[PDB]
RNA sequence: UUUUGGCAUAGUUGC
C-alpha cells in the first residue's frame, strides 16, 4: 500500500510488517491515499 | 399572501432577517427502537449496546 | 465557508458576485452602494453578501495533503 | 359555467425579468400560474456527479451540491429532452442528459479560482449561464479537482436547483378595495407600486361587489430560461397536467 | 425455620456463577467478580 | 453451515 507522508507529501509503499516512517523525512504520520473505487453523488 | 390559495392574509405578518443557530441535537442521533436485542450478561435484561 | 451559489430565500444567483463585491469595496463604495451596483434589491439577496464570511481564504493557508 | 376571457398586458420585458398583468381571471388560476412558475417549469441542472479526484479544502459532497445549483442555459433544448427515468437508454444518453467535464489543477503560486467557466459541456446549447462567473471553489498550489457530471431535465418541485425563477413578485388589489387585508392604521402603509391612489388617500373605498382581478406579475429568471420562456412553458405545463388528468378521469368514468 | 442457632455463620453459602459471572475480555482474559475476589480471600483464610 | 459480549467510576449534556 501507498501512503502519503504528513509533512513532505511523499507517496511511499509500505508493507503490513514494517514500522511506518517517511523514507525521505523520517516523519511518523502517514495518510492513506484516496480510494480508486468510483464514487458518485447526486448534486442535491 | 397565502402560499396555497394566493389570497392575501387578513393580518399583516411581522417578518425580517434574524440570526438563527442549528443546534447539535439532530433527530437522527436521538432515534432508536428495541425489539429482541442484546440482553445483559448478569441481569438478562436489555442493555445499552 | 465560501459564497453560496444561490440566495437561500429567492434563489437568485449570488455566487458570481463576491469578488466583484470586494472589488467595489476596494473602490471605496459604501456597502449599500456596492450591493446596489451589483443589482441586489431584495434584502434576502443583500443579506447573503452583506453577512458572508469568506473562511476559505483562511483554509488555503494550510498545506494541501 | 365556463372559462373567463383572460387578457395580458406586458408592462416590462428584459433579459432578467418580465413584468405583466393578467385581468379577467380567478385568484386560484393566477396563484396556480404563480405556483407553476416556481415548481413545475422543467429546466436542466446538474444531478449526477462523479468525482475522479478532489484535493480541494471542500469535501466531495460540498462540490457536488454547489455544482447542482449552477444554472444552465436550457432555453429550447429542454423541450426535446426526456426525463432520465422515462428514457429507455442505458442510464444516460444525449436524449436525456448533457455531459459536463471539469479538470482544474492549480499548479501555480496563486489561488486558482475554479469558476463556472471551467465547466465544459459536450453540447454547445447547454452552457453555464454566466458563460462575472460563478465561483465553484478556490484551490491552493498542488490541489487538483477533476470530475465528470451529467445534467438532466427536472422541475423545481423535485429539488430547488431546477427552480428557474429568482423570485416571483405577485400582487392583486394594490389599494385594498376588497379588504382581503385589514390595516389597523392604513395611514402607516406605503403605497404599492401599482397603486392608483393620491397621497392624501391611504386605502381605496370598500367594494362590496368586488372580486380579485388584475393580478400583477414580475417573474425574475435565475438565468436558465428567458422569463418569456418561463411563463410560456409554465402555461403549457399546467395545460398538459390538466389534459392528463382529463385523460385519467375519462378512463376512470368509462 | 430461623432457629437462633443458625444465625451464627458456621457454613457460608457459595453463590452460583450466574450471581458472580467471570466476564471474558480481549480474547480470553477472564475478569472475575468482586464477590469472587471476596470468596477467594475467605477460602484462603479458612484454609489457613 | 447465521452471529453476539467488558464492566462500574467520573464528567458533560438534553427535556
Ligand atoms: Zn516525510
Ligand atoms: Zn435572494
Ligand atoms: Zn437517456
Amino acid at each position: 500500500m501507498i501512503y502519503i507522508c504528513g509533512e513532505c507529501h511523499t507517496e511511499n509503499e509500505i508493507k503490513s510488517r514494517d514500522p511506518i516512517r517517511c523514507r525521505e523525512c523520517g516523519y511518523r504520520i502517514m495518510y492513506k491515499k484516496r480510494t480508486k473505487r468510483l464514487v458518485v453523488f447526486d448534486a442535491r | 399572501y397565502n402560499g396555497f390559495t394566493g389570497r392575501k392574509i387578513t393580518s399583516q405578518i411581522f417578518i425580517g432577517p434574524t440570526y438563527y443557530q442549528r443546534l447539535k441535537h439532530m433527530v437522527d442521533d436521538k432515534i432508536h427502537s428495541r425489539a429482541r436485542g442484546p440482553i445483559q450478561i448478569l441481569n438478562r435484561q436489555p442493555m445499552e449496546g | 465557508m465560501i459564497i453560496p451559489v444561490r440566495c437561500f430565500t429567492c434563489g437568485k444567483i449570488v455566487g458570481n458576485k463576491w469578488e466583484a463585491y470586494l472589488g467595489l469595496l476596494q473602490a471605496e463604495y459604501t456597502e449599500g452602494d456596492a450591493l446596489d451596483a451589483l443589482g441586489l434589491k431584495r434584502y434576502c439577496c443583500r443579506r447573503m453578501l452583506l453577512a458572508h464570511v469568506d473562511l476559505i481564504e483562511k483554509l488555503l493557508n494550510y498545506a494541501p495533503l | 359555467p365556463y372559462a373567463n376571457q383572460p387578457t395580458v398586458r406586458i408592462t416590462e420585458l428584459t433579459d432578467e425579468n418580465v413584468k405583466f398583468i393578467i385581468e379577467n381571471t380567478d385568484l386560484a388560476v393566477a396563484n396556480s400560474i404563480r405556483r407553476v412558475f416556481i415548481a413545475e417549469v422543467p429546466i436542466i441542472a446538474i444531478d449526477w456527479v462523479q468525482i475522479d479526484a478532489n484535493s480541494s479544502v471542500l469535501h466531495d459532497e460540498f462540490i457536488a451540491h454547489r455544482l447542482g445549483l449552477i444554472p444552465l442555459t436550457s432555453d429550447d433544448i429542454v423541450d426535446k429532452l426526456q426525463y432520465s427515468r422515462d428514457c429507455t437508454c442505458e442510464e444516460f444518453c444525449p436524449e436525456c442528459s448533457v455531459e459536463f467535464t471539469l479538470d482544474v489543477r492549480c499548479n501555480e503560486d496563486q489561488t486558482r479560482h475554479v469558476t463556472s467557466r471551467d465547466l465544459i459541456s459536450n453540447s454547445p446549447r447547454v452552457i453555464p449561464v454566466t458563460s462575472d462567473d460563478i465561483l465553484i471553489v478556490k484551490l491552493r498550489k498542488g490541489q487538483e479537482l477533476r470530475l465528470r457530471a451529467y445534467a438532466k431535465k427536472g422541475f423545481g418541485k423535485e429539488h430547488a436547483k431546477w427552480n428557474p425563477t429568482a423570485g416571483v413578485a405577485f400582487e392583486y388589489d394594490p389599494d385594498n378595495a376588497l379588504r382581503h387585508t385589514v390595516y389597523p392604521k392604513p395611514e402607516e402603509w406605503p403605497k404599492s407600486e401599482y397603486s392608483e391612489l393620491d397621497e392624501d388617500e391611504s386605502q381605496a373605498p370598500y367594494d362590496p361587489n368586488g372580486k380579485p382581478e388584475r393580478f400583477y406579475y414580475n417573474v425574475e429568471s435565475c438565468g436558465s430560461l428567458r422569463p418569456e420562456t418561463i411563463v410560456l412553458s409554465a402555461l403549457s405545463g399546467l395545460k398538459k397536467k390538466l389534459s392528463d388528468l382529463q385523460t385519467q378521469l375519462s378512463h376512470e368514468i368509462q | 425455620y430461623a432457629r437462633p442457632e443458625w444465625m451464627i455463620v458456621t457454613v457460608l453459602p457459595v453463590p452460583p456463577l450466574s450471581v458472580r459471572p467471570a466476564v471474558v475480555m480481549q480474547g480470553s482474559a477472564r475478569n472475575q467478580d468482586d464477590l469472587t475476589h471476596k470468596l477467594a480471600d475467605i477460602v484462603k483464610i479458612n484454609n489457613q
